[PDB]
């Protein structure tokens, strides 16, 4: 096929080789765990008296033969292209069936692990493909596993690829335990592999899953709901104060969280939204709060840095003044009767608003809301309510 | 009543377990089994430990603390594969231990910690990693012999000890003979320092390891030294600079504190005899020139710098001549302390008489007063004060002459006036006089 | 240290107490077997269990029998437990007969003939101290000639076809040493010259008699009683594949027994006087 | 994290990962170890070991990795020192004897005054703002007494509520739930950092009639699985590995 | 080329004077927001004295030009720590890191 005889002339018993394949894999299929100790002992014996007079005829090169021979085509569409139709659909399942036996002609052998060492550069080389990469990983693992001369051939450039296979093909827990075995093997380890693993995978932190403590945050907030629509009786000043009597900067190994400010909610439930219900996130970590945390504005989970007099992270006795404008979307702040540099602009106005904080443990606050709620030390903004 | 004990918790426990259930884990039967046997056999914890137990000083406690984190240190690095770095560490902590003073004071405790073991097993790692691929991380085995040979040299416990492992050693002795500057660092060295002046140890030397020595010894004759042919030295059928080291194992083997154990030096006598070809070309007997024109062709190819270095690390430059010598009194050597003992000749023993006539026959006495008639090369002083010196490292030396009157004194024996006349005229007199004109204090 | 050492050797070597009989009697018994909730085939005691272990880790297949403290400790305390050793009677005689046949059963109504053979078969023909353990523990439950046993190894060895087990004695056969004129004339050498190791210097003349005396009296126990059955066995195996002469091997071992005590007795042949040394050798 | 109880790919690519992380650092890999010290932190690893709710196989996984990273390189050297017994001549020596007081009655194993040399132990701080390579050597710093009572307390806790063989185990399964803590005990044990109350303690758990100090069940009497079976077998071993140094100190005294 | 903005005011007189040990607590994350260190979770205070090249370049100048008891946040280019081969396992190669430094004590 290959030398471009017609189709019709060359015969492949596409049929006859499948068949022949599943013969073999039961053929070299391992025993099973549940039968007596004794017949665990025979079928170990039977199966490695196969491996040794299968591997002393040379039947590892023919299905290496047979694997490159079959690699050639790119996809099986163009295997169908080239070959017949039947041959395309069955060239898959071919393909797999012979890694496979490998894999099983391989396994528990350590002098088929030993020979297969000057093979396994070849057989590395076609990792990134997709139609045989579970093959190629299941073959690796079985000469390491079982081959300590097998990691003096693996080199600085196969674990860079077996790396990138995880790049490149996603999440999958066998290139994990193919490099697991590539560090130790025999109560010995390689001190070279594990420090090229170490360097080449630990410090991207894009691929393995990463993990930190994280302080929980609540939310309080008080019963006001305010909205703003066409003809609607609500007047679009607002003006409330908080005032913090004590903050502990670290009460745990993480930074004590304490954000003030305005938060919307979707439509017109009386629920906020775009929040997680608990964890770690406040008020300025979706695009529907707005916070202020003495140094930082906070909208969307990004902080950006607005000056003040006197900047400093909210301590022991401070007055936070927030107003919010609903005439022109529009949300300023005021610390200490000083007013910082930074305000909000062109915000949904389409949901109500409320006051709210968000804080971690180690808090004293109090909401100064005016009246006989509270009384503002510092007195409101022209036109503010 | 409660146990009130360990031991009958224990006894107990292990037994109710096992009778409760069947166990399918057969690790946890085995870990159970020997618990209870241990608890059964309280005196067995005692008859294990004590072998193990040391008493030291209060003066040594912190050199003590220190030879044992070192010793911790290299039994540590045995899970790791050998590397750069392991190598750089192994090379550290045993001169560590080598400088240490406790390694010199107390050898009964080096010897109860099992160094010796942990330092061949690291050997026998590197030696056996690349069996095809010859060797690799050659330093190791230099330093693991050398830090072996200062072992063996430091008690006669640690010799028998070390003597217990000798197979191994010498089925290895050909790992790094040909390569110089490598003296008392080969397994061959370790095996020598092994059996050096030790009559118990001598006499216990079986036979097929002599054997072995032999057949390397005639391998070393029948055939070619393929890193010299390979790094360019002119090729010759033989290997002197191993056959020497061969020859020096045997000697070592066969005399021991002055005197010579009849029972080793018959064995390789009649090995030796057995296969001719350990003797070299000269010696072979098909038509082998003689000692005494032999000698003198490595002279001459001494002098011819073509035949003596590769022409393609001075030590790397093996001067021919001088190997083929050097070989040739190694041989001469050995069968000179191999001649029985004149006293059992008296009591007319007929197995020493016989080895005698066999050493007689090998070596004519005409060679070897020929060979003792060769002269050396004096040193001169040119115009400018410096005086030429002829190399050392090369020429004939008076090493090589001191075999030849050993021989001569061991086997044929000086007991005829005229005789006696004659050698003093041919070969002793012009060395004493060499050595009066070489009376000068500049050529002092 | 030399107190250390001095102690060891004198006093904790040679301190004995006797245990084996009490512990195999203890490991024996099925504890609370009703109690438990078997709801099914009854649970094996624990020295089955231990029987067990030790025959499953002998059929495992492998090139060498490595050295197993466990069963080098265990094998003799099932020994002792068996053997447990002035004109007697013929009532005590007929007691101590059937303590014996009692001591015995409990071992083999476990299998252990079957480990005594599994054992030395994967022996391979090399000495060792696994087989001395081995055979001494065959001797112990065969002594006698037990006809159980005995029925037992024979249908075991029938039924599975092993030639392992003839070609290691075979081996073991061959393995055996005899006297030796050569080292015993380099000790002689040793003492003249005056440093001796008699621990070291006794043991090279007749490497192990002990191991010797018991593989050759585990082999007449084998056909102790006159069991025409195995005695055919061991001299042609009709079933297996390949026989082994054991009979003709035990013929050639006394041969070189011979020739061995001949040698001696020339080397003393000329002396008037034998030493202290040649007879416990010829002993 | 403790979401992952129904997400099993992420559960099974974690478990492996951490998994990873052990074997990287295996066998003295200080440097791997420190390393690791970056992604895997203290307050982490304490929080995994103390919270009831993490799936089995992460709270295993996370057990081995802090035994790996900072309590297995001395362990490893303790344990190849154990079987050797290289005691000073010195008054603290001389002052050993085999029984406490006049009767003739055992002390409790580990308990007493030994004077047999151990291993020293040295640990590195981990900082990565520092230039010096120096650090290299030594395995990290953890600390140590808040370990000890933490397993002190875990255990505690654990023996008295799987007696009651409740329907759930901390981590789903009594192997879960023993396996690592014992695991951790184990180590910690060999290590020695139990001293004097807290190894009487620690007895007391183990078996309170036997080792009852001049009803309650201890972890030998409750019906335990094979696994935990085997390290409480190691466990018993080391006691026992303790009375023979102390006997092998005493006759060393007596000498 | 190290920026410092205060989190937390300080006296603003005691400045670290040469030959003189720092006590501080930091915590060093990526640009990116991911911590590598703390010396908090380690929960002992980290000790290095000015002008000896114990620490990168970027954390002496940027605590030296800091006050007693003063909190802020330190921006460290990448050519004054692990400017182009990175710290192997963690910080990747051409990092800025970033600390968040309080200066504790003086002595």
């Amino acid at each position: 096929l290959s030398k471009k005889a017609k189709a019709s002339t060359v015969d492949l018993p596409i049929e006859s080789v499948s068949l022949s394949l599943q013969d073999l894999i039961g053929y070299f299929h391992p025993p099973d765990e549940h039968l007596e100790h004794e017949d665990k002992q025979n079928r170990l014996r039977a199966l490695k008296n196969r491996q040794n007079l299968f591997q002393e005829e040379g039947m590892i090169n023919l299905v290496l033969e047979c694997i490159d021979r079959l690699h050639v085509y790119s996809s099986a569409a163009h295997f169908a292209d080239v070959a017949g139709r039947e041959a395309g659909e069955s060239w898959k399942s071919i393909l797999n069936s012979l890694y496979e036996l490998l894999a099983a002609l391989i396994r528990g052998n350590r002098k088929n692990c030993a020979q297969f060492s000057g093979s396994l550069d070849w057989l590395i080389s076609r990792l990134e493909r997709l139609e045989a990469s579970s093959g190629i990983l299941e073959v690796l693992h079985c000469v390491l596993v079982e081959s300590p001369e097998a990691l003096n051939i693996i080199k600085e450039g196969h674990i860079k690829s077996i790396i990138s296979l995880l790049d490149k093909h996603g999440r999958n827990h066998k290139v994990l335990d193919v490099l697991c075995s590539l560090c130790v093997c025999h109560g010995v380890a390689v001190r070279s592999n594990q420090h090229l693993i170490c360097d080449n995978l630990l410090p991207g932190r894009d691929l393995l899953l990463q993990t930190r403590l994280v302080n929980h945050v609540s939310s309080m907030r008080p019963n006001i709901f305010l909205g703003v629509s066409e003809g609607s009786a609500q007047y679009k000043k607002w003006y409330y104060e908080l005032m913090v009597d004590h903050t502990e900067p670290f009460v745990t190994a993480e930074a004590t969280h304490l954000r003030v400010g305005w938060a919307s909610t979707e439509g017109y439930s009386p629920y906020p939204g775009g929040g997680e219900e608990w964890g770690g996130n406040g008020v300025g970590d979706d695009l529907f709060s707005y916070g202020f945390d003495g140094l930082h504005l906070w909208s969307g989970c990004i902080a950006r840095t607005v000056s003040s007099p006197n900047q400093h992270l909210l301590r022991t006795d401070d007055v936070i003044s927030c107003c919010l404008d609903l005439s022109a979307p529009s949300i300023s702040f005021r610390i200490n009767g000083q007013p910082v540099q930074g305000m909000f602009e062109n915000f949904n106005i389409d949901g109500l608003f409320f006051p709210v904080v968000s804080f971690s443990a180690g808090i004293k606050v109090r909401f100064l809301l005016g009246g006989r709620h509270g009384e503002f030390k510092f007195l409101p903004p022209p036109g503010y309510a | 009543k409660k146990s009130s004990t360990l031991q009958q918790l224990i006894s107990e426990t292990m037994v109710r377990w096992a009778q409760e259930s069947v166990i399918e884990d057969p690790e946890l039967v085995r870990a159970m089994f020997v618990l209870l046997h241990r608890q059964y056999d309280g005196i067995g914890g005692l008859v294990r430990a004590l072998p193990k137990t040391y008493t030291i000083n209060g003066v040594s406690v912190e050199d003590t603390i220190n030879l044992l984190a070192s010793l911790g240190q290299i039994r540590s690095l045995l899970s790791v594969r050998m590397g750069k770095e392991e190598e750089k560490l192994m090379i550290r902590g045993l001169g560590d231990i080598m400088n240490n003073k406790v390694f010199y004071q107390h050898p009964n405790l080096m010897r109860a910690l099992g160094m010796h073991e942990t330092v061949m097993e690291v050997m026998v790692n590197v030696l056996g990693g690349g069996e095809s691929k010859e060797i690799t991380f050659p330093k190791m085995v230099a330093n693991c012999c050398r830090f072996l040979c200062y072992f063996c040299r430091i008690s006669r416990q640690n010799q028998k000890a070390m003597f217990d492992h000798l197979s191994y050693l010498l089925e290895n002795s050909s790992v790094g003979l040909a390569s110089p500057a490598m003296r008392g660092s080969t397994p061959l060295d370790v095996a020598a320092a092994s059996v050096m002046d030790n009559n118990e140890l001598a006499l216990a030397l079986r036979e097929p390891d002599l054997e072995k020595v032999v057949r390397y010894l005639a391998g070393c004759g029948l055939q070619s030294c393929q890193m010299l042919v390979s790094k360019g030295y002119p090729d010759i059928g033989w290997n002197p600079v191993e056959g020497e080291r061969y020859l020096d194992f045997l000697r070592f083997a066969v005399f021991c504190n002055g005197e010579s154990v009849e029972e080793n030096a018959n064995v390789v006598v009649r090995l030796l005899i057995r296969r001719p070809e350990c003797f070299g070309p000269a010696l072979r007997g098909e038509g082998g020139n003689g000692l005494l024109a032999a000698m003198e062709e490595a002279i001459k190819i001494a002098e011819d710098p073509s035949r003596d270095g590769p022409s393609p690390e001075e030590d790397d430059t093996i001067h021919m001549g001088n190997a083929i010598m050097t070989f040739y009194s190694a041989l001469i050597d050995l069968l000179g302390r191999c001649a029985p003992e004149m006293h059992l000749i008296h009591a007319g023993k007929g197995e020493a008489i016989r080895i005698r006539s066999i050493l007689r026959s090998l070596i004519p006495l005409g060679d070897l007063v020929g060979v003792i008639s060769i002269a050396f090369q004096m040193p001169t002083i040119a115009k400018d004060g410096n005086v030429v010196e002829p190399d050392m490292s090369a020429g004939f030396c008076p090493d090589h002459k001191a075999a030849m009157v050993l021989f001569l004194d061991r086997v044929y024996g000086i007991e005829v006036q005229d005789f006696l006349l004659h050698l003093l005229e041919v070969g002793f007199l012009p060395d004493l006089r060499a050595a009066a004109s070489l009376d000068t204090a500049a050529l002092s | 240290n030399l107190f250390l050492q001095g102690y060891e050797k004198s006093w904790i070597e040679t301190e004995e107490h006797y245990f084996e009989d009490k512990l195999i009697e203890d490991l024996a018994k099925p504890g609370a077997e009703p109690p438990e909730e078997d709801e099914g085939t009854k649970r094996v005691d624990p020295l089955h269990q231990l029987i067990l272990l030790f025959s499953r880790t002998a059929l495992t297949e492998k090139c060498k029998l490595e050295e197993d403290f466990l069963y080098m400790a265990y094998a003799d305390i099932m020994a002792k437990s068996c053997h447990d050793e002035e004109v007697k009677s013929f009532e005590e005689k007929e007691m101590e007969k059937q303590k014996l046949l009692y001591q015995q059963a409990r071992l083999h109504d476990r299998g252990a003939a079957e480990m005594v053979l599994q054992t030395i078969s994967a022996s391979k023909g090399e000495t060792g101290p696994m087989v001395a353990a081995t055979l001494k523990l065959g001797i112990a439950i065969l002594n006698g000639g037990n006809s159980t046993v005995q029925q037992k190894m024979l249908d075991y060895l029938k039924e599975k076809k092993d030639v392992g087990f003839f070609q290691s004695l075979a081996g073991l056969m061959q393995s055996c040493s005899v006297l030796d004129l050569n080292a015993f004339e380099r000790q002689n050498k040793a003492e003249g010259l005056g440093m001796v190791t008699e621990e070291g210097s006794g043991e090279k003349v007749l490497q192990d008699d002990e191991f010797t005396c018991d593989l050759f009296r585990f082999l007449q126990l084998l056909c102790e009683g006159h069991n025409s059955d195995f005695q055919n066995y061991l001299r042609t195996q009709t079933g297996n594949n390949t026989t082994v002469n054991i009979i003709i091997s035990t013929v050639d071992y006394l041969l070189r027994v011979q020739e061995s005590i001949s040698d001696f007795y020339w080397y003393y042949s000329g002396k008037d006087v034998i030493d202290e040394q040649g007879q416990r050798n010829f002993s | 994290i403790l979401e992952l109880t129904e997400q099993e790919e992420l559960l099974k690519f974690h478990y492996h990962t951490l998994r990873l992380y052990s074997a990287v650092c295996a066998l003295g890999n200080h440097r791997v170890a420190h390393a690791l010290c970056s992604h895997v932190d203290e307050p982490q690893l304490l929080y995994a070991i103390e919270n009831k709710y993490m799936p089995g196989l992460l709270r295993a996984g996370y057990y081995d990795l802090l035994i790996d990273i900072h309590l297995s390189s001395y362990a490893t050297a303790r344990l190849m020192m154990n079987n050797e017994y290289i005691v000073p001549m010195t008054e603290e020596t001389k002052s050993i004897t085999l029984f406490p007081d006049e009767n003739k009655k055992h002390g409790l194993p580990g308990i007493g005054l030994s004077t047999s040399l151990r291993p020293r132990m040295q640990f590195s701080s981990p900082s990565f703002v520092s230039i010096s390579n120096e650090c290299y050597q030594y395995s990290p710093e953890f600390p140590l007494d808040i370990l000890k009572s933490k397993t002190i307390q875990m255990l505690t806790e654990a023996v008295k509520e799987g007696s009651l063989h409740a329907r759930d185990p901390v981590g789903g399964t009594t192997e879960f739930l023993f396996v690592p803590l014992i695991k951790l005990f184990y180590t910690l044990l060999i290590m020695g950092i139990f001293h004097n109350e807290d190894l009487k303690h620690i007895l007391q758990l183990i078996e309170p009639s036997v080792f009852k100090e001049a009803p309650k069940e201890g972890l030998l009497q409750m019906k335990l699985p094979e696994p935990v079976k085997l390290q409480m077998c190691l466990l018993l071993q080391y006691l026992c590995d303790c009375q023979v140094r102390h006997r092998i100190e005493a006759i060393v005294a007596f000498s | 080329g190290v920026e410092i903005e205060t989190i937390s005011p300080g006296d603003g007189r005691t400045f670290p004077k040469k030959g003189q040990t720092c006590v501080v607590h930091y915590t060093g994350m990526l640009q990116n927001g991911k911590k590598f260190d703390s010396s908090r979770d380690r929960n002992k205070p980290f000790k290095f004295r000015i002008g000896k090249q114990e620490v990168i370049k970027g954390f002496e100048e940027g605590a030296a030009q800091m006050s007693l008891g003063q909190r802020a946040k330190l921006t460290c280019t990448p050519d004054v720590a692990y400017g182009a081969t990175g710290h192997p396992g963690v910080i990747p190669p051409n990092a800025t890191l970033i600390f968040d430094v309080e200066l504790l004590n003086l002595e």
